[PDB]
């Protein structure tokens, strides 16, 4: 009776309503994901607000409880994570105008339109047609135009919201003792009490920094590889010793290089393994896919699919009218229902994305033992890891030929790995200078660092300083360029997309080595090994309850987040790399633009 | 025998039917029997309770256990005489929308003593302030509800349970 066993009876009816109250808008809101009409979006809606006032009165009820005086831990992580106050915390005029700007800019983002400038009454939209011309288009200045017009005629609607979008949430932050909004979201890596394993929320920064060190060595190559072959479809527009114009990357941000892949091929001459002819001449249909990645799972050690999995699932595309929502996601009813929403077809990548998914729905079954607040990864970056880790062993010939794809003969040479690495270097790799360059700026704009009248000058010289990307147009004061990427927008953390990359290398890097591997590392294969899914396991069934830095040395053998594996993956790459650029000039110069002259 | 194994409703966990009763081989060539692992065998009169509670808290009804049904709803003696078994009705006690007529309860003063019922009805007191019959802050109600349906996974289904006993 003392404070502890009050929290703990109150935990149980808690977990009791809120599973039930769960379960009902789950199923509301998958029943209207794959079937729209207009009754099922309020049949959604009104389960959908009942539950959030539910969870606004509990957190209210559950303030009388002093959260300094529980000795457990698993109460004290379950009360203290429904203790947040969140929002709300604000006047009402503050939290209105928080809401109806937030909208706003969401609005804004989504529906902007830019047209031509000989006939303007032919606009077109950023998803289906803007950037469809920055990822096919192999023309200077309709590229130039497209990434031009974007962010003077919507970047330039969404400064005035930002500057005091800032302002509101910098408040909110403060009023939780948290100093400003940028700590609230790492406020996520944080361990407190644990006598061996803690982590402050300002080390994390201290070890990215630490970590994009090491990095740069490679990432420095391959940006002069991908630059000397730039150079011949767009010549005389890049300098050899300068950055790469922003147009020119394969997308509006340059988030991915992935879209370079025609212009920057190791080896053009040899076809790249790809089964798609193979699974028609079969008759693979959109449930042999499935068989068989259930079939790569139970080989590890892992159950099989709960037999629920299969009779309410929505594997295909369905009939005349029963218009859907054609995104592959993996749901986790709860009270013991998982699902999987998505319209295969019979092709190669939704072979990986099946294996995906299944990976997300293996990890979400894993844990549903532990109590309900206490059921997600270790944090924002376990889940999708965990999911990755799964596509990357299942899409090696190794595999393939194994599976019954591929003939059994047809050895591969090094020229078709070599295409293979670079392949996926120009996506894993060019795509974290972009995620740390974003998120430092927007850490040190929150934090007070970087007043409003030096916005874009700071941007672009860090974007020229840590990216090696610099603009083709000068942009002043009245733009606001990260505001027109999905995720600053629309108010979303940034940083798991950055230590993802390096968990799941951990990962698939501690999983090879118990399965006694050999060759190199992008050759691995965690089949029909035992030991590899005893060990991932013995973390996927921990859920929440356990610190992060304690899950991730039940696997790997660290507690923090390495490097080396990343490297170890992309070795034979950087030895070619570093004997292809001898007489290139590798690295840049941040004073060279394409307008200087 | 054949009134309560094959009725159109059971009772539920709290308050469950007891018979005093006054042919074996027939139950056997029958319906799945998830499980019909009893311990007493390999009389003057018997008696067979029912009930009906959760898919994964059927491997609480036996000797020498804990949960939420063994301490406050259904205890079993360590020298257990009689017999268990239990089995699946996932499609005659589920329906859309909830089956909120079956009862457990998860709050009481003190542990059940072996073969014991339990109807009472007083609101539970966890702080120290005194509650006097109404709910509130530290003062709950003792009887939830499962939230039966179909589309759960095996183990959070409907199971029915009959127990012979012996003496
Ligand atoms: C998909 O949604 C549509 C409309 O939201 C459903 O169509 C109606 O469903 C009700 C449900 O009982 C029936 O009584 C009506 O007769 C249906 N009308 C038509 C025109 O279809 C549809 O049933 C939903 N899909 C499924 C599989 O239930
Ligand atoms: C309070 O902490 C104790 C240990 O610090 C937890 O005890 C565990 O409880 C689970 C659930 O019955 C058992 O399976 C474990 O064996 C217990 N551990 C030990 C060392 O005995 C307890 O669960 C915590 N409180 C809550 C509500 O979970
Ligand atoms: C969470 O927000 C509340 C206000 O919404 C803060 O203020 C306390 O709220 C409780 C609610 O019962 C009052 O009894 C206290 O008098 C309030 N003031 C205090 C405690 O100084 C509350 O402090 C906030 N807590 C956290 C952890 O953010
Ligand atoms: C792929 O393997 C072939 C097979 O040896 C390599 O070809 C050798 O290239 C070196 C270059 O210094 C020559 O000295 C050898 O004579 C070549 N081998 C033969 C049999 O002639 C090729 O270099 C490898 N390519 C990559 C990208 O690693
Ligand atoms: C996992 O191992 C099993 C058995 O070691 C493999 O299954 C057999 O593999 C041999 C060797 O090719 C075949 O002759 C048998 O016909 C296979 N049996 C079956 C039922 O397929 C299986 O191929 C291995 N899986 C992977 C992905 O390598
Ligand atoms: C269980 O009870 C049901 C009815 O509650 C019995 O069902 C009857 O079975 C006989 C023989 O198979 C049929 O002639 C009747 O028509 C059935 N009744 C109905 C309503 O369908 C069943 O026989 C009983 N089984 C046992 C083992 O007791
Ligand atoms: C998985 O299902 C197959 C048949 O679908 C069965 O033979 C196998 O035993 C199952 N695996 C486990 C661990 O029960």
């Amino acid at each position: 009776s003392t404070i502890e066993e009050q929290a703990k009876t109150f935990l149980d009816k808690f977990n009791h309503e809120a599973e039930d109250l769960f379960y009902q808008s789950s199923l509301a809101s998958w029943n209207y994901n794959t079937n729209i009409t207009e009754e099922n979006v309020q049949n959604m809606n009104n389960a959908g607000d009942k539950w959030s006032a539910f969870l606004k009165e509990q957190s209210t009820l559950a303030q009388m409880y002093p959260l300094q005086e529980i000795q457990n831990l698993t109460v004290k992580l379950q009360l203290q994570a429904l203790q947040q106050n969140g929002s709300s915390v604000l006047s009402e005029d503050k939290s209105k105008r928080l809401n109806t700007i937030l909208n706003t800019m969401s609005t804004i983002y989504s529906t902007g339109k830019v047209c031509n400038p000989d006939n303007p009454q032919e606009c077109l939209l950023l998803e289906p047609g803007l950037n469809e011309i920055m990822a096919n288009s192999l023309d200077y200045n309709e590229r130039l135009w497209a990434w031009e017009s974007w962010r003077s005629e919507v970047g330039k609607q969404l400064r005035p919201l930002y500057e005091e979008y800032v302002v509101l949430k910098n408040e909110m932050a403060r009023a939780n003792h948290y100093e400003d909004y940028g700590d609230y979201w790492r406020g996520d890596y944080e361990v407190n009490g644990v006598d061996g394993y803690d982590y402050s929320r300002g080390q994390l920064i201290e070890d990215v920094e630490h970590t994009f060190e090491e990095i740069k060595p490679l990432y420095e190559h391959l940006h002069a590889y991908v630059r000397a072959k730039l150079m011949n479809a767009y010549p005389s527009y890049i300098s050899p010793i300068g950055c790469l114009p922003a147009h020119l990357l394969g997308d509006m941000w340059g988030r991915f290089w992935t879209n370079l892949y025609s212009l920057t091929v190791p080896f053009g001459q040899k076809p790249n393994i790809d089964v798609t002819d193979a699974m028609v001449d079969q008759a693979w249909d959109a449930q042999r896919i499935f068989k068989e990645a259930e079939k790569f799972f139970v080989s590890v050690g892992l159950p099989n699919m709960t037999q629920g999995f299969w009779e309410n699932s929505m594997l295909t595309d369905p009939g005349n009218v029963q218009k859907a929502v054609c995104h592959p996601t993996a749901w986790d009813l709860g009270k013991g229902d998982f699902r999987i929403l998505m319209c295969t077809k019979v092709t190669m990548d939704d072979f990986l994305t099946a294996h995906h998914e299944m990976g997300h729905i293996q990890y979400d079954m894993a844990y549903a033992a532990q109590p309900f607040l206490l059921r997600n990864g270790a944090n924002e970056g376990f889940h999708e890891a965990v999911g990755e880790i799964m596509s990357l062993s299942a899409a090696t010939p190794k595999h393939l030929k194994s599976i019954g794809l591929l003939s059994p003969d047809f050895q591969e040479d090094n020229e078709t790995e070599i295409n293979f690495l670079l392949k996926q270097a120009l996506t894993i790799v060019g795509t974290l200078p972009f995620t740390y360059m974003l998120e430092k700026w927007r850490w040190m704009v929150f934090k007070g660092e970087i007043p409003k009248d030096q916005w874009m000058k700071k941007w672009w010289e860090m974007k020229r300083e840590i990216v090696g990307v610099v603009e083709p147009v000068p942009h002043d004061e009245t733009y606001c360029d990260p505001a027109s990427l999905f995720h600053v927008s629309n108010d979303y953390s940034f940083i798991r997309y950055y230590t993802r990359t390096l968990y799941q290398f951990q990962f698939q890097e501690a999983l090879c080595q118990a399965a006694k591997h050999e060759g190199p590392l992008h050759k691995c294969d965690i089949s029909n090994s035992t030991e590899a899914g005893q060990k991932l396991f013995n973390m996927l069934r921990l859920g929440k309850s356990e610190p992060w830095t304690l899950a991730l040395e039940n696997v790997v053998g660290a507690k923090n987040m390495n490097v080396r594996p990343l490297l170890n993956y992309f070795e034979p790459l950087f030895t070619w790399l570093k004997d292809q650029n001898k007489n290139s000039f590798v690295g840049w110069s941040t004073d060279w633009s394409p307008y200087a002259d | 025998f054949d009134e309560v194994f094959n009725a159109t409703r059971f009772a539920s966990v709290y308050a469950w039917n007891r018979k005093r009763i006054s042919d074996y081989s027939v139950l056997y060539n029958f319906a799945p029997f998830f499980t019909f692992k009893c311990y007493g065998v390999s009389f003057t009169n018997v008696y067979a309770d029912s009930f009906v509670i959760r898919g994964n808290e059927v491997r609480q009804i036996a000797p020498g256990q804990t949960g939420n049904i063994a301490d406050y709803n259904y205890k079993l003696p360590d020298d257990f005489t009689g017999c268990v078994i239990a089995w699946n009705s996932n499609k005659l006690d589920s329906k859309v929308s909830g089956n909120y007529n079956y009862l457990y309860r998860l709050f009481r003063k003190s542990n059940l003593k072996p073969f014991e019922r339990d109807i009472s009805t007083e609101i539970y007191q966890a702080g120290n302030k005194p509650c006097n019959g109404v709910a509130g802050f530290n003062c709950y109600f003792p009887l939830r509800s499962y939230g039966f349906r179909p589309t759960y996974g095996v183990g959070h289904q409907p199971y029915r349970v009959v127990v012979l006993s012996f003496e």
